[PDB]
């Protein structure tokens, strides 16, 4: 079980799950933008708060695979998609501010 | 001795429908399945269509929905209608006999062929010509200026088969066919034979039958 | 041969309630007669093929045993059903023999296993130690170990529930909407036929 | 569905010749192959059903063999009436029967130089306003052969068509026919016309003329 | 002698195919058969000796097969390289071992239209009294070409030579060189020389020309 | 590695003699069975001449008493003189090793050919002349032309070998003179006409010819 293989089954995992929560997530955003209501809204936001979580702590899995061992670049092209840090390398206090 | 003869086929513009026939003898119809398998010089030969005995018909995804394919038991006969014709569609359409032995299917008689082009084009029908000889010699008919393919050439009424070439024909910058039939013959029987070429173009249904005799200069 | 009891291939047709496909419900046919014709013409089927045998014939064979799998999968899995063929189904969930005799029928079910919001009562396996030898059926729930570290039961890092659920949504395209199949296997031993068609 | 490919795609052989061409499934099969003759002009015929049985009438020549993924016709002397295209067909799947791509059997033979004609354009057509003159290459063999028109020694480009026959299935020999389209008025311009045949049968070019008014 | 038959004269396959050619001795000859790869201007290769034994270095999917007098050599899966005449030869009998006649392996490939050049004569050849116009064609598939000169637009006959490479060994193409001989007076005569060039690669024909005294 | 490398060959006329030569390395040279093996276009491979180990020497019929095969072990050598020459003669000759495993007995190496020509024409080297790259064009051409030589064969290299890709030394074609004509092209890039020098070497061993042009842009 090298790293790239262990890549490979964890983005498997990710991809089925991540279809599923995507598409709860824009048929919420459908429903509210073509039928404005509170209701709607709260559906949306609830769905896209759902789908951040998961990319949240779907990407901090991600983390746990070193590029450098992959060398398959497809598979490299998407756990890099996936370990974006950016603002998370400030402090808590920085990123707030 | 088994025979299938299929009709219909011809010129027919896109959108069009058109109904194939084939007339089958030497067997007992009923008995067996029938079949629908085309070909073209880019996909090489391609099931179209198949109906049972007991009714089932099939079809691949590409047919569905638009050709269908159905039988006469009582007239030994075979039909496929097809509807939204493309040009893709243009084809050589045989109709063919299944059978099996033991659990092994294959398909063991076939028709000649029924040529099918879909096009806006219009129909032409050919002029004919002669190619005078002027020992062996050589005379001929030329069949110019036609649309759809095909014309079909026999001469003196097929009793004249040794030595002839009907050309496979070429299509000439105006989009419409031409082609020429040829045959050797001895000289000294270019006094003791008369030599008639037999045209058929069925698309403008044309039939010609042409004298070929040598010019007088 | 006496038979006069017809087989029930409506039974498993018409039923209300399919498997899911790592669940591949099986039900044995014998002792009776076989009508295919009503399986002819279907306007429903978006799959009929069959293998070894001729559909045209089927009227006409005996059988020592026939067999119906059904199940549901995804529209783009249903090529999957077929002789050689590889895939999460084909690997892992329902594995059809190199030398398999019989036929694969399929039809469209949006309209019967699709909800609103997701039907998440069919499930897959989606991973798997190896593949699945043909006709067998895996229904553990075994933490699926993707790494050297042990999984002890438990989702995690490397560590993988093996099932996942379709979601069926009326709304999906038709290669992600529900597909039910019906797969006839035709056995044939050194015993006595006990199915056969109405011509024989 | 099962997609078969067939190898060589084009083989040439002499009379007498063993023939073998192969035929492979993208699975397994089992013996589940038909092979299929088809002539110029005719519909395939049927030589072999599940991979090595003959089917009645077809000669013994003709046999097939092989099983799982990989099959071969075979014939055991080659026969001028042999030249055709052959095509395996798995008969495993239903109803999605389907075909190889085919392949082409050419006949290898000893070179023959053509018989070469020339056909003036008939009074008939010169009075609709064109002029085919037409000139005839007869059973030659090999098929590669160059034809060139002199219209009063001028040569001819681009108002010339070619045709070709496919072997013929006794002697093994093709013809060609190239034709000349002319104008009424060119063609009446000018006296002399004339092809000119290159082939590897003949010691130097052959050429065949005609004066247009003239016996 | 033991005399040699081979089959097929030539083939053509595509890479990846399965290539088989079978070899035939006019006796009994048990397993001692050789066979032998020649390529284009090289000597022969050894790949096969006692019917089915692999020489040293030779890629695996040659292999030989056959006994007594019936023989066949397989290609697993056809590649460029490959393009090649086979021989079998008897060991059966010596010192007068006897070839088989060959057969000639070609790869089908996808059509490639030719890249076209044109080459006015040298100064130096002028001097020497003659004048040498080249045309080249390029790699190009397939091998079926036709060229043709003209002279400030007048079409040329009888002055011209062709010559045609081997299949190439790395893409499969083929190339082709046209050359027209003129005396130095004949083309100090006119200006413009052309060449023409049909492939079935090319929608159109293809003219590179130049001019006499222009670069 | 086993090489041989044949010399010797060239225009000769009817009823002449001539000597062919093979040097052998990368073997023990004298614990192997030494062959000559001709090639036409019109009768293929055919063995002419067997020396064994034992100093036994085999030929068939059609050569005996024309032609004499020996070896010199001292100097990796073999041999083939040829007399009574005769047109039939004219092919290439190939020297090979022989060898076996068991009975089984192959040729197992063979040298590169030598063309023998058989004729009473007399030897004419080559003219050669540039065929210049277009000024106007990216890929570009230019070769060499070698016209009017006598017998077979020259050959061509570019850049004294450094230069293979993308060559196309073209098949001689017979003049109606009695003389042959060739030509070498090799495509470049358009932009390495400035960057990179183009000479051709042309080798006429029956006339003693070497020439090497340097093609040149107008
Ligand atoms: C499943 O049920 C349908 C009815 O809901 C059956 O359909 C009938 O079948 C008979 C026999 O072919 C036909 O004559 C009727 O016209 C059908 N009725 C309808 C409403 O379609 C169907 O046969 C059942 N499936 C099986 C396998 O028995
Ligand atoms: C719009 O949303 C409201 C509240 O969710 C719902 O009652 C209503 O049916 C929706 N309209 C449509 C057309 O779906
Ligand atoms: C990279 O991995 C994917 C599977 O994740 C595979 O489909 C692809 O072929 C691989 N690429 C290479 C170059 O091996
Ligand atoms: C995210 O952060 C980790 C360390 O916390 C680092 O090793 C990783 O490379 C970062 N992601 C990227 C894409 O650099
Ligand atoms: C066949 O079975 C039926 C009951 O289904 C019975 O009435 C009949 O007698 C049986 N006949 C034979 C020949 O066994
Ligand atoms: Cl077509
Ligand atoms: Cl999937
Ligand atoms: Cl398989
Ligand atoms: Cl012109």
């Amino acid at each position: 079980s090298t790293i790239e293989e262990q890549a490979k089954t964890f983005l498997d995992k990710f991809n089925h799950e991540a279809e599923d929560l995507f598409y709860q997530s824009s048929l919420a955003s459908w429903n509210y933008n073509t039928n404005i209501t509170e209701e709607n809204v709260q559906n949306m936001n609830n769905a896209g708060d759902k789908w951040s979580a998961f990319l949240k702590e779907q990407s901090t899995l991600a983390q746990m695979y070193p590029l450098q061992e992959i060398q398959n670049l497809t598979v490299k092209l998407q756990l890099q998609a996936l370990q974006q840090n950016g603002s998370s390398v400030l402090s808590e206090d920085k990123s707030k501010r | 001795q088994v025979q299938l003869v299929e009709s219909g086929g011809g010129l027919v513009q896109p959108g069009g429908s058109l109904r194939l026939s084939c007339a089958a003898s030497g067997f007992t119809f009923s008995s067996y399945d029938m079949h629908w398998v085309r070909q073209t010089t880019g996909k090489g030969l391609e099931w179209v269509s198949t109906i049972g005995t007991a009714g089932d018909t099939y079809y691949p995804d590409s047919v569905k929905g638009r050709f269908t394919i159905s039988r006469e038991d009582a007239k030994n006969s075979l039909y496929l209608q097809m509807n939204s014709l493309r040009a893709g569609d243009t084809a050589v359409y045989y109709c063919a006999r299944g059978d099996s032995s033991g659990y092994y299917y294959y398909f063991d008689y076939w028709g000649q062929g029924t040529l099918l082009t879909v096009s806006s084009a219009s129909t032409k029908g050919p002029s004919v010509f002669p190619l005078a000889p002027s020992g062996t010699a050589a005379l001929g008919c030329l069949v110019k200026d036609y649309f759809p393919e095909p014309v079909t050439v026999s001469w003196n009424s097929g009793a004249l088969t040794s030595g002839v070439h009907t050309f496979p024909a070429v299509l000439q910058s105006s989009g419409l066919y031409s082609l020429s039939s040829v045959v050797t013959v001895p000289s000294s029987s270019l006094g003791t034979q008369t030599y008639i070429c037999n045209v058929n173009h069925k698309p403008s249904n044309t039939k010609v039958d042409k004298k070929v005799e040598p010019k007088a200069c | 041969p006496n038979i006069t009891n017809l087989c029930p291939f409506g039974e498993v047709f018409n039923a209300t309630r399919f498997a899911s496909v790592y669940a591949w419900n099986r039900k044995r046919i014998s002792n009776c007669v076989a009508d295919y014709s009503v399986l002819y013409n279907s306007a429903s089927f978006s799959t009929f093929k069959c293998y070894g045998v001729s559909p045209t014939k089927l009227n006409d064979l005996c059988f020592t045993n026939v067999y119906a799998d059904s199940f549901v999968i995804r529209g783009d899995e249903v090529r999957q059903i077929a002789p050689g063929q590889t895939g999460n189904i084909a690997d892992y969930n329902y594995k059809l023999p190199d030398d398999f005799t019989g036929c694969v029928i399929a039809w469209n079910s949006n309209n019967l296993d699709s909800k609103v919001g997701g039907n998440y009562n069919y499930l897959y396996r989606l991973f798997r130690k190896s593949n699945l030898k043909p006709f067998e059926r895996d229904i553990s729930t075994e933490i699926y170990q993707a790494g050297s570290t042990p999984c002890n039961g438990v989702k995690g890092f490397n560590c993988y529930f093996p099932l996942q659920s379709y979601g069926f949504q009326p709304t999906y395209g038709v290669g992600y909407q529900p597909y039910r199949v019906v797969v006839l296997s035709f056995e044939l031993l050194h015993a006595p036929a006990t199915v056969c068609g109405p011509k024989k | 569905d099962i997609q078969m490919t067939q190898s060589p795609s084009s083989l040439s052989a002499a009379v007498g010749d063993r023939v073998t061409i192969t035929c492979r499934a993208s699975q397994s099969i089992g013996s589940y192959l038909n092979w299929y003759q088809q002539k110029p002009g005719k519909a395939p015929k049927l030589l072999i059903y599940a991979a090595s049985s003959l089917q009645s009438g077809v000669p013994s020549r003709f046999s097939g063999s092989g099983s799982g993924t990989d099959f071969t016709l075979t014939i055991s002397s080659l026969q001028p009436e042999d030249f055709a295209i052959y095509y395996c067909q798995q008969s495993y799947v239903s109803p999605t029967y389907t075909f190889g791509p085919g392949t082409k059997v050419d006949i290898k033979r000893t070179v023959a130089a053509p018989s070469v004609f020339i056909f003036p354009p008939s009074d008939e057509q010169l009075k609709s306003g064109t002029a085919s003159v037409v000139c005839l290459l007869n059973n030659f063999y090999p098929r590669e052969a160059k034809v060139q028109w002199k219209v009063d020694n001028a040569l001819q480009s681009g108002n010339s068509q070619e045709s070709v026959t496919e072997q013929d299935s006794k002697d093994s020999t093709y013809s060609l026919s190239s034709t000349l389209t002319l104008s009424k008025a060119d063609y009446e311009k000018h006296k002399v016309y004339a092809c000119e045949v290159t082939h590897q049968g003949l010691s130097s070019p052959v050429t065949k003329s005609f004066n247009r008014g003239e016996c």
